RNA sequence: UCAGUAACGGCGAGUGAACAGGGAAGAGCCCAGCGCCGAAUCCCCGCCCCGCGGCGGGGCGCGGGACAUGUGGCGUACGGAAGACCCGCUCCCCGGCGCCGCUCGUGGGGGGCCCAAGUCCUUCUGAUCGAGGCCCAGCCCGUGGACGGUGUGAGGCCGGUAGCGGCCCCCGGCGCGCCGGGCCCGGGUCUUCCCGGAGUCGGGUUGCUUGGGAAUGCAGCCCAAAGCGGGUGGUAAACUCCAUCUAAGGCUAAAUACCGGCACGAGACCGAUAGUCAACAAGUACCGUAAGGGAAAGUUGAAAAGAACUUUGAAGAGAGAGUUCAAGAGGGCGUGAAACCGUUAAGAGGUAAACGGGUGGGGUCCGCGCAGUCCGCCCGGAGGAUUCAACCCGGCGGCGGGUCCGGCCGUGUCGGCGCGGCGGAUCUUUCCCGCGGGGGACCGUCCCCCGACCGGCGACCGGCCGCCGCCGGGCGCAUUU
RNA sequence: CCACCCGACCCGUCUUGAAACACGGACCAAGGAGUCUAACACGUGCGCGAGUCGGGGGCUCGCACGAAAGCCGCCGUGGCGCAAUGAAGGUGAAGGCCGGCGCGCUCGCCGGCCGAGGUGGGAUCCCGAGGCCUCUCCAGUCCGCCGAGGGCGCACCACCGGCCCGUCUCGCCCGCCGCGCCGGGGAGGUGGAGCACGAGCGCACGUGUUAGGACCCGAAAGAUGGUGAACUAUGCCUGGG
RNA sequence: GGCGAAAGACUAAUCGAACCAUCUAGUAGCUGGUUCCCUCCGAAGUUUCCCUCAGGAUAGCUGGCGCUCUCGCAGACCCG
RNA sequence: GCCCCGCGGACGCUACGCCGCGACGAGUAGGAGGGCCGCUGCGGUGAGCCUUGAAGCCUAGGGCGCGGGCCCGGGUGGAGCCGCCGCAGGUGCAGAUCUUGGUGGUAGUAGCAAAUAUUCAAACGAGAACUUUGAAGGCCGAAGUGGAGAAGGGUUCCAU
């Protein structure tokens, strides 16, 4: 029964939910166990890096997130191969490979692209024989700089070009934002109605 | 804290608060929103007008990213921006004007509420009010659409 | 403070194994401090009484200096019966009284192979704490 | 998180997802088909040799069978194959070597056996784990003062506890070490060839389902495909463009769930009408034909020392005696409430009892009263003294002196220090290189230092001086205290 | 404990009305009923504040306490708040004086200044003629209180005006890569849970409201799956009288 | 469901729908109960709407929390 | 000259404290405040209490508080317990034909009355209306109160 003023309220109570409730009781014991079931897993692959291979940057979807970038899920067969980087070599070495993702445009291959040259670089390959090395990185890069990386490889940082003052053109102070948008909306909204009128009048002449 | 409650001052009361002729019964009136439109509709009609009714066009399988448009107005405009770069700008020999990118900040459209500092300014933004547009022409700004 | 996160604190269960214990880990539970004499000697502090072995009773009603002969060790009732250590029931019948192995000083050892081995194993191991101590 | 949202709904009550985003985890693949390879493939059996609890490896057999109604190698939508030309090569794996590398993460795992220090002195007690003491900071150990037991209440009596503590035994992965062995090419470019799952998709209709709304998914029946096709693109339909995937075959760890089970730890939980029905010979006794229903019920004592013996009685049961700190603990025995009863003492009693107010009488017990104000000052008598004021010498303290001196502090201006630190939506064709990160300048801030200079010292603070007060010592030796 | 005088009916409950010939209650012990979760509202306390909040995750050689605590900041993703309005496409909160003009709308272009309008009330604050007085007179200084009267007016209230969005009536003017079935502007009304120099967020407590067993006890009923013809009803078989 | 020479009879002391367990702590505008003390304030049985008349919503009557202001003085004493 | 024959002059002010003045005081349903009212457990604290006697329980003992309640003495008991500052709740009973357990008045009452019937003597025995033996009087009356079975019971059979 409403009493007063109230806010309508519909709490969906009203099949058995007291049989389906999770508790949070083992939620410190779960950090724990993940905890350890990380370092334990650091453990075994070291020297290899601890949260994984390497990820592509991709741009988020929608509007909403197109502005920012994140770690994809691999790379793509195109940038691999113009890295020259063999697709089944590629997971050996720590990169993750997504044959699903294509590239629609260039800046983001370039983009992954030169990820790949970077980490490249940046590897330490140990021979699969410890005695003999073939191709593998030099003895002395082995002893001293190999270290497991912790954290994101290479993470994936939105990067912002600043751009510096300077002084406003004529032009510039003439351009009519709103009326450009506004227009811009009637001649998207009127294109078609526009491309029928203008094509039916072209038999009627002709 | 249960030693705070009314529970403990009305042991001994009987009624509990509850009252000897109407008592406490179960739900006298119904469940939830029950007899919205029949014994319960004046207070409905009196704190909920509208309640009761279709209005509008239904939209299925709404993407509310799409229509996703934050906004920003004039007053609060200059806060994108640190202020050394507000201050440098006023007192710069030369007519340079700092460039606002709304976008970076977080907004796509730039609203007109309030008004400006009298020093030009670059405002870069997805879309811009009338208004918007109107007061940063006139401290002598310009307006630039970004996508 | 206790660490170990496998060994209980609870009072209930360290009661419950206790007096549910098995007779072995009873013998145990049933250990008495070696006199002076004898701690120096083996460098022991405490043995799992035996029966056969000579005891004082230091604490009680039978306190002194008595030196007597432990003539049955009843695990079952964790309590052990000593040679002069009795009383007088009604009809004239003489019982030993139960004393618990805590209360009383082992004065001496009733030796054989197995002693031997448990007292050079306790010596072995208070030396390598020392050797930890320094 | 989206989100009680889009949506569903006698658009009522009510119901209700997803995508993007951030995380946990992260792993990819195999066939059929289409082809090519002399079925190149598999199962069973017999024998021998070697590792060898049957796990097998190989060899043999004019041994058997499966299989062309299609086994295996290559290959699967990320394309693939062959040929040519170029480039780069000798790998990978499984089982027994040995020695044993190895927080494997709290020291691989499992089992066993051990490891500090008071029963000192005095006392309490039935017993003590109580109380007091144990020079010099010292009873002693402490990487151990968790817990339990022991006649209270114990770090040091005992088990234990702590410890990258010890020893022994067993088990497993890894690390390098001959072999029993198997297995062994790859990438690029060009030309040419090859390329896909059907009573399935889809359509109608019916029923159920869903937030899915002119039908989200599922199924029945009927209809029944295509190959520049097919599906999807959240409003039915036609045309058109575009986007996006490739159904009708299959495998796959992790992150996730876990009121059963095997072990284990813990709790601001319950404390025998509570907590599980069940602390106990509890799913027991008992009930019901049966399915099924289903209790009540813990405690002597430190130790049985569980009351010898005498005596009355047929005995149950008593009276003595005895054990014990206690039977005023005697075997359903800790404590032992109320209702109710017996007895004893006192009081009362014909308006049922009981009750409020007021007094009176009696009784119980208390004050234990039963000679019952002390405190301060002054006066008088009668004693005694570490004797008072004042002054001197030490020590301490309080207050004052920042125009007493250090120390310092508050703030401000100038120059300047540490390339000082940090930040900055300031600038950088000084400059460096791979088209951006560096490195610089500037600004802000902080921190340090450095001269002048700065108001003030319960912000903190010493020395010095002045005053006052106290204390200890000296003198003061009696009209004082 | 008893005596006497005055008073004095049995409580709980429902009820207009209970000492009732209304119901429950022989007696005593122990147990016994507004709870907890989610949501929402307002009020109060605390922190920070146009922001606020890590609750999910991660880091700290996990682990008596510690399943705690601390930290993150290119973990603030995200929530709520900072912007409303419309069914929607969408649009989206600043004006007043000083001039120089044009136009005659009662407006329009330019430079300036200022910067969230105005009126009535308004805690507080500011100024204040005049006063009060010392042993007396001459004029002064430090220096409180009384003070008519005036001024700036917080918050808040009411009223007028203004701004944004929907909608309507009216009427002209302007823009250009789109000369368009294009886009923008004015004025007068009216609809809005708007604006008009933010007040919220997180946490806690209380009270109320609800969904939940929902203060406790209580139906007649409904559904699913099972057990019964040892009684009894009826058929059959095989016996007995 | 059975079975009924029919009484709604009988179907294990149960029959106008057996018994057992579960759903299920089923719902109840209805009856009963609802546990310490003192202090201060203190009602209503009326309005309107309701398949409403033993119930609610609504206004009234209540309490709690406030807040916005108004009203002080000749005076340590006494004294306009 | 401010001080000085005298070197001194009560209490206060847990400011959430203390003090003064005036008016007021009914109360169901209900609301609010205070509680140094009460129960259980947790963090602190009381160099708290306790085998020289804790909790509990009893009390014609002594008192305080308007009250909720509390303190103390005595007795019993035999191992634990409490104050204060905060925290937390399964926190207070006279009722619910409440639940479980216990106990009364009724009350030494109703009752121990269906089917004809017992008596004498002896034995054993602590003890005899009731057992056993003997004698007598009776009944069942062969459709039995007789002798054997089925079902069901499950040791009830027999001896001591
Ligand atoms: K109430
Ligand atoms: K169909
Ligand atoms: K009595
Ligand atoms: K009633
Ligand atoms: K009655
Ligand atoms: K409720
Ligand atoms: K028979
Ligand atoms: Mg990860
Ligand atoms: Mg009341
Ligand atoms: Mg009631
Ligand atoms: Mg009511
Ligand atoms: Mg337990
Ligand atoms: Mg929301
Ligand atoms: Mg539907
Ligand atoms: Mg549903
Ligand atoms: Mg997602
Ligand atoms: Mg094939
Ligand atoms: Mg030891
Ligand atoms: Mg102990
Ligand atoms: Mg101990
Ligand atoms: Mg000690
Ligand atoms: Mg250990
Ligand atoms: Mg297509
Ligand atoms: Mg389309
Ligand atoms: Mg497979
Ligand atoms: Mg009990
Ligand atoms: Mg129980
Ligand atoms: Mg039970
Ligand atoms: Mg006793
Ligand atoms: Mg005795
Ligand atoms: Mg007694
Ligand atoms: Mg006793
Ligand atoms: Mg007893
Ligand atoms: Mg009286
Ligand atoms: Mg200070
Ligand atoms: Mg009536
Ligand atoms: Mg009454
Ligand atoms: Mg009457
Ligand atoms: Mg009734
Ligand atoms: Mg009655
Ligand atoms: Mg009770
Ligand atoms: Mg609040
Ligand atoms: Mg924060
Ligand atoms: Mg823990
Ligand atoms: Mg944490
Ligand atoms: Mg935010
Ligand atoms: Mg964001
Ligand atoms: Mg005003
Ligand atoms: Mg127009
Ligand atoms: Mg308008
Ligand atoms: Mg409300
Ligand atoms: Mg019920
Ligand atoms: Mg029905
Ligand atoms: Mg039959
Ligand atoms: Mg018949
Ligand atoms: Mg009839
Ligand atoms: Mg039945
Ligand atoms: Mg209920
Ligand atoms: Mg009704
Ligand atoms: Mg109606
Ligand atoms: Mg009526
Ligand atoms: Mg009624
Ligand atoms: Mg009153
Ligand atoms: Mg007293
Ligand atoms: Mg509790
Ligand atoms: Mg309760
Ligand atoms: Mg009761
Ligand atoms: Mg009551
Ligand atoms: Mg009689
Ligand atoms: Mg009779
Ligand atoms: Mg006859
Ligand atoms: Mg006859
Ligand atoms: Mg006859």
């Amino acid at each position: 029964a409403p009493s007063r003023n109230g806010m309508v309220l519909k709490p969906h109570f009203h099949k058995d939910w007291q049989r389906r409730v999770a508790t949070w009781f083992n939620q410190p014991a779960r950090k724990i166990r993940r905890r350890k079931a990380r370092q334990a897993k650091a453990r075994r692959i070291a020297p290899r890096p601890a949260s994984g291979p390497i990820r592509p940057i991709v741009r988020c979807p929608t509007v909403r997130y197109h502005t920012k970038v994140r770690a994809g899920r691999g790379f793509s067969l195109e940038e691999l191969r113009v890295a020259g980087i063999h697709k089944k070599v590629a997971r050996t070495i720590g990169i993750s490979v997504d044959p699903r993702r294509r590239n629609k445009s260039t800046e983001s291959l370039q983009a992954n692209v030169q990820r790949l040259k970077e980490y490249r670089s940046k590897l330490i390959l140990f021979p699969r024989k410890p005695s003999a090395p073939k191709k593998g990185d030099s003895s002395a890069e082995e002893l001293k700089l190999a270290t497991q990386l912790t954290g994101p490889v290479m993470p994936v940082r939105n990067v912002y070009k600043k751009e510096k003052a300077r002084v406003i053109t004529e032009e510039e102070k003439n351009f009519k934002a709103f009326a450009s948008l506004r227009m811009a909306r009637a001649n998207a909204r009127l294109f078609g109605i526009r491309a029928k009128r203008a094509k039916e009048a072209a038999e009627q002449d002709v | 804290p249960s030693r705070l409650r009314k529970t403990r001052k009305l042991r001994g009361h009987v009624s509990h608060g509850h009252g000897r002729i109407g008592k406490h019964r179960k739900h006298p009136g119904g469940r939830g929103n029950a007899g919205g439109l029949h014994h319960h509709r004046i207070n409905f009609d009196k704190y909920h007008p509208g309640y009761f009714g279709k209005v509008g066009m239904k939209h299925y399988h709404l993407k509310r990213n799409q229509s996703f448009c934050p906004t920003v107005n004039l007053d609060k405009l200059w806060t994108l921006v640190s202020e050394q770069t507000r201050v440098n700008a006023a007192k710069n020999k030369t007519g340079a004007a700092p460039i606002i990118d709304v976008v970076r900040s977080g907004y796509y459209k730039v609203l007109g509420k309030g008004k400006l500092p009298k020093q030009p300014v670059i405002v870069k933004a997805k879309f811009f009010s009338r208004r918007a547009e109107e007061k940063i022409k006139s401290v002598g700004g310009a307006c630039v659409l970004v996508a | 403070m206790k660490f170990n996160p496998f060994v209980t604190s609870d009072r209930s269960k360290n009661r419950k194994r206790h007096f549910n214990a098995p007779s072995h880990i009873r013998r145990k539970i049933m250990s008495s401090p070696l006199s002076k004499e004898l701690r120096q000697k083996y460098n022991v502090r405490s043995m799992p009484i035996r029966k056969d072995d000579e005891v004082q009773v230091v604490r009680g009603h039978y306190k002194g200096q008595q030196i007597g002969k432990v003539v049955q060790v009843y695990r079952k009732k964790y309590v052990i019966y000593i040679e002069r250590v009795q009383r007088e029931k009604a009809n004239g019948t003489t019982v030993h009284v139960g004393i618990h192995p805590s209360k009383v000083v082992i004065t001496r050892l009733k030796l054989d192979k197995d002693r031997k081995k448990i007292l050079e194993r306790k010596a072995k191991s208070r030396q390598v704490g020392k050797e930890k101590g320094k």
